[PDB]
RNA sequence: UAGUGAACCAGUACCGUGAGGGAAAGGUGAAAAGCACCCCGGAAGGGGAGUGAAAUAGAUCCUGAAACCGUGUGCCUACAACAAGUCAAAGCUCGUUAAUGAGUGAUGGCGUGCCUUUUGUAGAAUGAACCGGCGAGUUACGAUUGCAUGCGAGGUUAAGUC
RNA sequence: UAUCCGGGAGUCAGACUGCGAGUGAUAAGAUCCGUAGUCGAAAGGGAAACAGCCCAGACCACCAGCUAAGGUCCCAAAAUA
RNA sequence: GGUGUAGUGGUAGGAGAGCGUUCUAAGGGCGUUGAAGGUCGAUCGUGAGGACGGCUGGAGCGCUUAGAAGUGAGAAUGCCG
């Protein structure tokens, strides 16, 4: 391969989902946590079972 | 590695401020009062881009009605006579005729008054 | 695009006359307001005042049907507390028929700079005085309209 | 070459108050302007008068213009720096004061 | 972060009373100083990955060079002393004008030194051969001894 | 003489020597085009269609294909997190009339 | 009380109309020609009604 | 406004009885060659001259945004109510990344800001004086699912050595 | 379009209108259920204005046309039918 | 790549495609005949945004592919100025 022509295979590497970077991303303004609640908090949620 | 964003923000705001020319005072100088008015301006634009057609149709119709009353007939009976006589003349055209060529409009009125 | 817009000032303005010996003021004022707006023409565009002038005659004799002569009340307020004045249309007819016809037409016009100007084109006169013989006005038949 | 400038920078008076005085002389001859600045009881009149004298003197010396026909073409008072200080007010609160400055600038033209 | 930064402790004013926002340290992220929220950390990006994939990578690279004809074998490179101009003349005789990787047996020190300083040239000693080196190079000068060493280690 | 034709789902008053702007026609530039859709013809004379005139036609010559100014459609709803933005340059074609019949 | 709203540049400048100062009474001194306030001693020559002071 | 709290005489100035807390503040020019001399002025500060490639590089020193404060000028504005725009449009003035041009705008139609939180907010519910900067789902170790690659009922090394 | 397997969620404050019942004073823009719709999360047209009513679902452009509810003397398009 | 049919309101939310910033490796190229940045333009793209010119400025910066992130601000009675 040539270093100025590199490519991966399709579907091998995916673009990260950045969160809280505008409304038109979809993951913005709440980060997929929804409206208020214990799940909508830093370190929120509950135990695992 | 660190990212500052000196130019992105400024360019993105100059765009809005260029869109905000002609606006009273703060609404062409400040990004917030402008943006809040650019979005409302676009809303109004999208809406007026529909109401424009309504308005001109209304105008044309009033003109046609006037030009028909000056021949002894009304908009509604005129247009019904036209639909009878299979005369597919737009109202824009018909208003232009009523303004400029009253004789052509009078001929159309004769056609309709015969159709009725 | 293409469709005609009457240049402000270029439309020629005619002078009309309306006798009102027996007509209702509402119907009178309706045809009159149409004229003043200039909707009687194809040149009408709604921002340039394409209308014509109106003279009104024998406004004292304007017909009021039913009890409107004694029960159609014109209210106005001085915007001072308690300053509500009422006047009947009959008294207003006998005394200031100009004001009667004016209130009718003014309510029947638009509440714009344009309509405030168009209300100036009106010229009401009780009786057949007609001081405007210099403008060569034309009689208009309300009965057909 | 038709015009001459003078400027007073870091002046210790208010721009809004100096502008009241400049509004008189803008559009005037230097004679009337100097008379007005002399018979103006205000404070900025003195500094504006010195600036105007300086402009006329520069027109004389550095340019060899004829003083007897000049007109104050431009005159304006830009804002300047602000050495800012603090008044102590009631109950330990400090209120700031902005001791403002002015960049007075006069321009005098041949006609 | 907020913890390793010199300061804090004093809540700079009361929870209440003031018309000032609620603040809990002079060195929280929203201060002119202020500990960074997450930021970078000391971090190891390296990772091993399977031997068969590695060796297939090596084979693939060398086979690509062979298919493109970008190998150049030699019998010698036995310089009496490490002069670089001799090596440059060798490259010129072999008609090389591009980048090149030079594989050498373990000990050909004079030739390694001669090839060292040149900008077009990378040098490597038959065991330190690497995918990055070879792929970066467009051509591969190699001694027959080095090729044999490659074919026995692989 | 003047005429009134039907084009682009609408109608156009027109005269000879004049250029009109209409919807995209599927023909190259500098090429002839013809409208067998005339609604009316007039001038000193006057003749009407029912709906079209009897076998009349109007000849034109393309001059240019182009695109209007970009109109921006920014749909917006307050307090509901959502906006869309579109641009749109609508294509047109310019045609200079050459004959009426 | 408190403003509740910042005034605009326009509204400022519309208050500032009558804040301008006028200067008046200037005439020329019949002796020296330079200008003086009327009913005031000429500060240059000191004369008033043709009498030194 | 980063990086040590501190690139500058910083644990300084400052606050505090004290323990203690705790800032701000970088850049002339290649080289001072840093403005001889003259003029206005009490001086400062300007204006010429002159150095310099450049002085609108002259100590507030590279660039020099915005808010903000002004000066002038093309158009409009003193019978008008208008989340201040939009659409249509007369008149006037200019002439472009030359293309269904730019600016202004009489007049008319429609139209109760942005966010948050709400069943529902134009909201007399909350936040924002404005401008600029800063400022919020990251990483380590593990688990699981999908996608991709290698190998395949065999797939793979950890630590450590070179 | 249903089912099964697996990944990821959010939602557990709902409101009104019409019909069926309760509580209520067969009062409440009341409360609680069912049922359908709309809003929420839906602009547009009418109801003067007016989330929740009537008509109707905005991908865009058009100085094109036919209709819906609602309307046609003027404001304000259409019949002084 | 084309023809036809059907569709394309949207919050929480899920999925997929991208624009832009800083840096790196490689390739290639542009800069005292004036880089970046600043500013004005009536320009192009469906959008994020991208060029080309005019003036300023005075030395570093783009373009292609791939990668790594302190990666995008309008609100936090947010902090500093
Ligand atoms: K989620
Ligand atoms: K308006
Ligand atoms: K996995
Ligand atoms: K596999
Ligand atoms: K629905
Ligand atoms: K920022
Ligand atoms: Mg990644
Ligand atoms: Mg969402
Ligand atoms: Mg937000
Ligand atoms: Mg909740
Ligand atoms: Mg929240
Ligand atoms: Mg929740
Ligand atoms: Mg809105
Ligand atoms: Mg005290
Ligand atoms: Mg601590
Ligand atoms: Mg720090
Ligand atoms: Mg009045
Ligand atoms: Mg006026
Ligand atoms: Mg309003
Ligand atoms: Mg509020
Ligand atoms: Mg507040
Ligand atoms: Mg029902
Ligand atoms: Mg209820
Ligand atoms: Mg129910
Ligand atoms: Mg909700
Ligand atoms: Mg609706
Ligand atoms: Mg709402
Ligand atoms: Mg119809
Ligand atoms: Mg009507
Ligand atoms: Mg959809
Ligand atoms: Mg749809
Ligand atoms: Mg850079
Ligand atoms: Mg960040
Ligand atoms: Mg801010
Ligand atoms: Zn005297």
């Amino acid at each position: 391969m040539k270093l100025h022509e590199l490519k991966p295979a399709e579907g091998s590497r995916q673009v990260r989902n950045r969160v809280g970077r505008g409304t038109s991303s979809g993951n913005g303004k709440t980060a997929g946590r929804g409206q208020k609640g214990q799940k909508a908090r830093s370190g929120g949620g509950v135990r695992l079972g | 590695a660190r990212v500052k964003g000196g130019t992105v923000t400024r360019k993105r705001r100059k765009k809005v401020l260029k869109l905000a020319k002609g606006y009273y005072g703060s609404k062409h100088t400040l990004f917030k009062s402008a943006k809040e008015q650019v979005m409302n301006s676009y809303y109004y634009a999208f809406r007026d881009r529909r109401q424009k057609k309504r308005d001109f149709r209304k105008l044309w119709i009033a003109r046609i009605n006037a030009a028909a009353r000056m021949n002894g007939l009304s908009y509604s009976k005129l247009m019904h006579g036209l639909k009878l006589a299979e005369i597919d003349i737009n109202r824009k055209m018909l208003a232009d005729l009523a303004v400029n060529d009253a004789a052509a409009f009078t001929a159309l009125a004769e056609q309709a008054k015969d159709a009725l | 695009r293409t469709t005609y817009m009457a240049k402000a000032g270029e439309v020629e303005r005619k002078w009309y006359v309306v006798d009102a010996t027996d007509v209702p003021l509402g119907r009178l004022s309706a045809v009159v307001a149409s004229v003043l707006r200039g909707k009687n023409k194809p040149t009408f565009t709604p921002h340039v005042d394409t209308g014509d002038f109106v003279i009104v005659i024998n406004a004292d004799k304007v017909k009021l049907t039913g009890k409107k002569a004694t029960d159609k009340i014109y209210y106005r307020h001085s915007m001072y507390p308690g300053g509500l004045k009422s006047v009947t249309a009959g008294e207003l007819r006998d005394k200031n028929s100009r004001r009667l016809i004016e209130t009718s037409v003014k309510g029947m016009l638009p509440k714009n700079t344009l309509g405030r100007k168009q209300f100036t084109k009106l010229n009401v006169y009780g009786g057949a005085e007609h001081p405007h013989a210099a403008q060569q006005p034309e009689v208009l038949d309300i009965t057909n309209l | 070459i038709t015009s001459a400038k003078a400027t007073a920078k870091t002046v210790r008076t208010s721009p809004r108050k100096a502008r009241l005085v400049i509004d008189l002389i803008r559009g005037k001859s230097v004679a009337d302007a100097i008379s007005i600045l002399k018979f103006t009881p205000n404070k900025s009149a003195g500094i504006i008068e010195k600036v105007l004298m300086s402009a006329v003197a520069n027109a004389e010396n550095n340019f060899d213009l004829d003083v007897e026909s000049l007109v104050v073409s431009e005159a304006f008072v830009n804002e300047g720096p602000t050495m800012k200080r603090f008044r102590p007010r009631a109950k330990g609160s400090a209120s700031p004061i902005n001791k403002r400055t002015s960049h007075i600038t006069v321009v005098v033209t041949e006609k | 972060n907020r913890s390793a930064v010199r300061g804090g402790g004093r809540k700079p004013w009361r929870q209440k009373g003031t018309g000032r926002a609620r603040q809990g340290s002079i060195r929280s992220p929203q201060w002119r100083g202020g500990g960074v929220v997450f930021g970078p950390t000391p971090r190891s990006y390296s990772y091993k990955f399977p031997k068969k994939v590695r060796r297939l990578a090596m084979k693939s690279v060398l086979s690509d060079k062979v298919a493109e004809n970008n190998l150049v074998a030699v019998e010698g490179l036995s310089f009496d002393a490490p002069k670089t101009k001799e090596f440059k003349q060798v490259l010129a005789n072999l008609s090389i004008d591009t980048k090149v990787l030079v594989v050498l047996e373990n000990g050909n020190d004079f030739a390694a030194l001669s090839a060292r300083n040149l900008p077009n040239v990378s040098v490597v000693t038959s065991d330190n051969v690497s995918v990055l080196d070879v792929v970066s190079a467009n051509k591969v000068l190699a001694t027959q001894t080095a090729l044999t060493q490659i074919e026995e280690v692989l | 003489m003047y005429a009134i034709i039907k084009t682009g789902g609408k109608q156009v008053k027109v005269e000879v020597g004049q250029a009109i702007y209409v919807e995209k026609l599927n023909v190259e530039a500098g090429e002839k085009v013809v409208f067998d859709e005339v609604i009316l013809v007039g001038g000193e004379s006057t003749k009407v269609g029912a709906p079209t005139v009897a076998g009349a036609t109007v000849e034109g010559t393309v001059e240019k294909h182009g695109k209007q100014k970009k109109v921006v459609t920014f749909q917006y709803k307050p307090k509901k997190h959502s906006h869309r933005k579109q641009g749109h340059r609508q294509p047109y074609t310019k045609v200079m009339i050459e004959a009426i019949n | 009380a408190v403003p509740a709203r910042r005034t605009s540049k326009a509204k400022k400048a519309k208050r500032r109309t009558h804040y301008k100062l006028t200067i008046k009474g200037l005439n020329a001194c019949s002796n020296c020609g330079e200008m003086k306030k009327s009913h005031h001693v000429c500060p240059a020559c000191g004369h008033y009604d043709g009498k030194d002071v």
